[PDB]
């Protein structure tokens, strides 16, 4: 159906190597060993309830929102909107607890089922079909700011 | 002091005059959880809608979040003041967490 924005949490996101996600000078989501590291995870209610729907955005001189458009991860220059009319959206991810790693998170693209945000070694945030159980690269520590 | 497991969410909807009271609990990563209401005209083929898109005669209050004994409870009141308008609507309370979603239906 459609999505409606609820509350936001300010968040630092780390991969399995304890590296911090950041938006670089070229608007690329990268990981490194501060405002370009502060991510806004906005929760959305869904009229077709399937799981915790979120957008991930960051304020670094303007607001950029993470997108899985074209099966590539990038930032778009936009505020996460109050309503998203699409059933699937390039800016919506379903956030879950990781099976067996109960303090860790994974983010599934709502646009491309079974594809996940993943850290890939530059250290990039990429989008990744999960092909294997216990793939650590799709697991994240999401720390409260 | 009950020596039994806790079921979550144990979703329940209680009715009072003009109101539906939804309650449910979450234990795991409670900060990432929310509750909201939905409604569908079962007499028509309109989509399920958020409460704020139903027009007059209905509204949902902000969720109330409490914690006890390591368990967070969410409660959310839906006020249906025009019971005529919504006589043929199915209402659904939704609780969303990091483990998934739970829903419970009710009708007037």
């Amino acid at each position: 159906g459609y999505f409606g924005k609820l509350e936001s949490k300010l968040s630092v996101i780390r991969n399995l190597n304890d590296q911090v996600l950041f938006i670089d000078q070229g608007n690329r989501p990268l990981f490194e060993d501060a405002p370009r590291t502060i991510f806004i995870i906005s929760m959305y209610k869904d009229s077709q309830p399937r799981g915790m729907a979120v957008t991930i955005s960051v304020k670094s001189e303007k607001i950029s929102t993470l997108s899985s458009e074209n099966k590539i991860i990038s930032f778009k220059e936009m505020n996460p909107p109050d309503n998203i009319k699409d059933t699937k959206s390039d800016i919506i991810f379903f956030q879950r607890s990781v099976p067996g790693h109960d303090n860790k998170m994974q983010f599934e693209s709502s646009s491309y089922e079974g594809y996940f945000l993943a850290s890939e070694k530059l250290f990039k945030l990429i989008l990744k079909k999960e092909d294997e159980l216990g793939d650590r690269s799709i697991m994240f520590t999401v720390q409260n700011e | 002091g009950a020596m039994v497991e806790t079921k979550c969410p144990n979703l329940d909807i209680v009715t009072s005059s003009g109101e539906f009271h939804c309650s449910g609990c979450v234990e795991h990563m409670p900060e990432f959880s929310y509750m909201y209401w939905l409604a569908k005209d079962m007499k028509s083929d309109e989509d399920t809608k958020f409460i704020e898109h139903l027009g007059d005669g209905i509204n949902e209050d902000e969720t109330v979040r409490t914690t006890d004994g390591g368990i967070t409870t969410l409660r959310k009141v839906l006020h249906v003041t025009d019971t005529n308008k919504f006589a043929h609507y199915r209402f659904t309370c939704v609780l969303t967490t990091l483990d998934g979603v739970s829903k419970k239906n009710i009708w007037l």
